[PDB]
RNA sequence: GAUGGGGAAGCUCCGUUUCAAAGGCCUGAUUUUAUGCAGGCCACCAUCGAAAGGGAAUCCGGUUAAGAUUCCGGAACCUGG
RNA sequence: GCUUGUGACGGCCCGUGAAAAUCCACAGGAAGGAAUAGUUUUCAUGCCAGGUCGUACUGAUAACCGCAGCAGGUCUCCAAG
RNA sequence: UUGACAUUGUGAAGUACUUAUUCAAUGAAGCGGAGCUGGACCACGUUCUAGCAUUCAAGGUCCCAUUCGGGGCUGAUCCGGGUU
């Protein structure tokens, strides 16, 4: 992996090389939520 | 204004994490460090003879400061003078000093004022000098500081001074000292000799203590 | 007032390390170079099979001590015959010699360097 | 004589415990400020198999209150626990199946796991799988919890003692026969080397007490009391009673 | 299997992170010379242990009495700078 | 079809079937930065260097061990009709 | 294994204390006492959710001598240095 160049090691998004995208709109829809419910 | 804002941190149980707090009372000191500490500790947790516990009484800033400030006025003759003195010479009037030599002017009545460090860590070295003082009648005070008694005798440490000869126009500065110093030592010598020091609790069981007298 | 000490765990403090200045000198008389180059290279190998590598492979063949490298050897080579080397392949002979295998740049002719040293 | 098979044992050469495929020690957490005076949430991350031990065990993740990292903890799991849940330990912590919480902040009647001998000790009693212990007393002016122990025996601990809510899982797991040597054999293969026996009275008098005779048999008691020394401890050992 | 420590008349024994003040890489500060001095980071604390476990990177053709994925020709690749 | 590699699956356990070096991604946003000028050596091309030790041969009814050129013993890969 | 003596001290009456000694944990982090705020002697920032939490902390306020920033107090109550 130390050869080859950035693009072919992520992927243009949040999260890209480590979550796929379901996960991270898991997160989001997550994050969202309950930070409205604390201000409730 | 309209950019800064205000967000205060929570530092409760469970929220953000902590901020760095002094923690000098946790601190896991070396070795050497806390034998000195517990040393100091339990010394005074275990009743004093009175022998030994007479040594906590010293005398207070204000005659220490007049008993040095007479005391420095016979200051040794230093190396450097002493050779211009050797290159046919006035009497000379100096502090004694040196624990044999002392203890040998004060057998003799020849010692008219006696100063005892209260710190000697061998303390068999100067235990017995009061009761050996108070038996031969010659006044001593025991004063803080070894340290400070090896100032006026050119060296680190002294352990004892002493005077035995003072010039005329201190005769009556001596005098003073003397009966201040009578008072605070050798005329209370009878009954200190009947106390019993230490016994003092730590803080968590003096606290203790007083809760349960209380209750 | 103390010291405020955010952490628990008490350290070793640095302290002054003095640079050593000594009042005589450990040996007084420097040693002389161990590995020179008459010392590298020992003497050339004149088997038969060594000299057709040297008319045809442009290489030649030396012996040298076992306590030299492949730099060592190159850099001797290049000061003893006034010669570029391309590469250097080094074995150690059954009977505990070293040999050096010196093949010479396209500028050079082995078979002209051999000769000038005396070797045919 | 020679040495015996079990003062063999005590030197640890051939006997000692097979650890490599081992998870790790199961232990609560570190008795800290978060856990005397408040709660703390963690949450569980996964329930693996652990090689020689019949319950499971799960992993529960916790912050770390001093410094920015995550703290990792290993478990007993306790029946009904599931990958995602949240764990409370504390003084402060709810009664449910999971939460860790001291002796003395939970009612008569309640049913604990994993449960420490002294405080921070990080448990030692009811661990093996579908074991638990009964609380069955209170005593706030000694500061001390009556327990009932798997055993059946009573013992008084101190209330700052912690203990997990539920019952061990893994439970019934020894109703079931092995029913053939070689699942005996696959069991302490990864336990220790103290598999298969072989009888005293099939030795000869050198090698056991039992041994030798011209038929197969103890030929004294054996029943042996607690005064006896090494060597000598085969059998019923201060027994007070045998039969069925 | 050293160290710190504790045993043992002693040869030596225990133990491997242990009741220890256990160690060094990013750079700032200096243009007297090379590294004194300033915040912070990190506390993991010897070492040995596999030519079948883990692992950066090479191939074909030709060549010797006996050498080659090691030499020759051609064509590649990795690491450090 | 044979040998071998591999993929998606299924059966089995009171057995659920190593560790570490090492490499990469992401979160984070400390700093560094342009207009007559700078930055990227995770895009392309170009330059230099790569030490030390092993390397022949037998591997067995004759090169190993059994007193020996001993019908014994000694781990493994390739496998035509 | 059992008794005696030594280690071995301190206070009361017909068990109590602490400092020796012993056990255990933590890269010795929040102990003891008091004082605020609340409630009725107790509490005094966190419980639908597999998210997130780090740069002496933002803000408030007091200094430097304005430049790109630095220094106190507060935020985060005092007291005793007995790590628990
Ligand atoms: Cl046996
Ligand atoms: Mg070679
Ligand atoms: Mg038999
Ligand atoms: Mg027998
Ligand atoms: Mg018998
Ligand atoms: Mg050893
Ligand atoms: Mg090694
Ligand atoms: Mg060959
Ligand atoms: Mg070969
Ligand atoms: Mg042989
Ligand atoms: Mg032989």
């Amino acid at each position: 992996y130390a050869t080859v160049s950035k693009t072919h090691k992520t992927v243009s998004r949040a999260y890209g090389g480590s979550r796929c995208a379901n996960c991270v709109k898991e997160r989001i829809i997550r994050a969202f939520l309950i930070e409205e419910q604390k201000i409730v | 204004n309209p950019l800064t804002h205000s967000t205060p941190k929570n530092f409760g149980i469970g929220q953000a994490v902590q901020p760095k707090r002094n923690l000098s009372r946790y601190v896991k000191w070396p070795e050497y460090v806390r034998v000195q500490r517990q040393k100091k500790i339990l010394s005074i947790r275990l009743k004093v003879p009175p022998t030994i516990a007479q040594f906590q009484y010293t005398l207070d800033r204000n005659t220490a400061a007049e008993t040095f400030k007479l005391f420095n006025k016979y200051r040794p003759e230093t190396a450097a003078e002493k050779k211009e003195r050797l290159t046919a010479s006035p009497k000379p009037y100096a502090v004694k000093y040196g624990l044999n030599h002392v203890v040998a002017l004060i057998e003799n009545k020849k010692a008219k004022l006696v100063l005892i460090a209260n710190d000697v860590d061998p303390i068999e070295l100067v235990v017995f000098l009061p009761a050996l003082c108070k038996k031969m009648g010659v006044p001593y005070a025991i004063v803080k500081g070894k340290a400070r008694l090896g100032t006026l005798v050119n060296q680190k440490t002294s352990a004892v001074a002493a005077l035995t000869e003072v010039r005329a126009e201190d005769e009556a500065a001596l005098a003073k000292l003397v009966s201040t110093i009578d008072a605070n030592f050798a005329d209370k010598y009878d009954e200190v000799k009947k106390h019993w020091g230490g016994g003092i609790l730590g803080n968590k069981a003096q606290a203790k203590m007083d809760k349960r007298a209380k209750n | 007032a103390l010291k405020v000490r955010t952490s628990a765990t008490f350290r070793l403090p640095k302290t002054l390390k003095l640079a050593r200045a000594p009042k005589y000198a450990s040996k007084a008389v420097p040693h002389y170079n161990r590995l020179d180059s008459y010392k590298v290279i020992e003497q050339p190998i004149t088997s038969e099979t060594a000299m057709k590598k040297v008319e045809d492979g442009n290489i030649l063949v030396f012996q040298v001590s076992m306590k030299a490298n492949k730099y060592q050897i190159k850099k001797a080579v290049k000061e003893l015959y006034e010669v570029d080397v391309l590469k250097v392949n080094t074995l150690v002979r059954p009977n505990g010699t070293k040999k050096a295998y010196v093949r010479l740049t396209a500028d050079y002719d082995a078979l002209d360097i051999a000769n000038r040293i005396g070797y045919i | 004589g020679r040495v015996i098979r079990n003062q063999r044992k005590g030197a640890g050469s051939i006997f000692t415990s097979h650890t490599r495929l081992r998870q790790g020690a199961a232990k609560l957490r570190t008795l800290d400020y978060a856990e005397r005076h408040g709660y703390i949430r963690g949450i569980v991350k996964q329930i693996v198999h652990d090689s020689g031990r019949g319950a499971p065990l799960a992993k529960v993740v916790f912050r770390d209150p001093y410094k920015y990292r995550l703290r990792e903890e290993i478990f007993i799991a306790n029946e009904g626990v599931h990958t995602g849940q949240f764990i409370y330990a504390g003084k402060k912590a709810s009664l449910n199946v999971g939460n860790v919480l001291p002796l003395g902040s939970v009612p008569e009647g309640t049913i604990v796991s994993n449960v420490e001998e002294k405080p921070g000790d990080r448990g030692a009693l009811a661990r093996a799988s579908g074991n638990y212990v009964i609380i069955i007393g209170h005593n706030p002016d000694e500061n001390k919890t009556r327990v009932r122990l798997p055993s059946g025996a009573k013992k008084v601990i101190s209330s700052d003692a912690r203990g997990v809510i539920g019952v061990i899982a893994g439970g019934g797991r020894v109703d079931k026969p092995l029913l053939k040597a070689g699942r005996a054999f696959h069991k302490y293969r990864l336990k220790r080397n103290s598999w298969p026996k072989t009888r005293g009275v099939a030795m000869n008098p050198v090698d056991h007490p039992h041994g030798g005779g011209n038929h197969q048999h103890i030929g004294k008691a054996s029943t042996i009391s607690r005064g006896a020394v090494s060597g000598q401890k085969a059998g019923l050992i201060a027994a007070r009673r045998t039969g069925l």
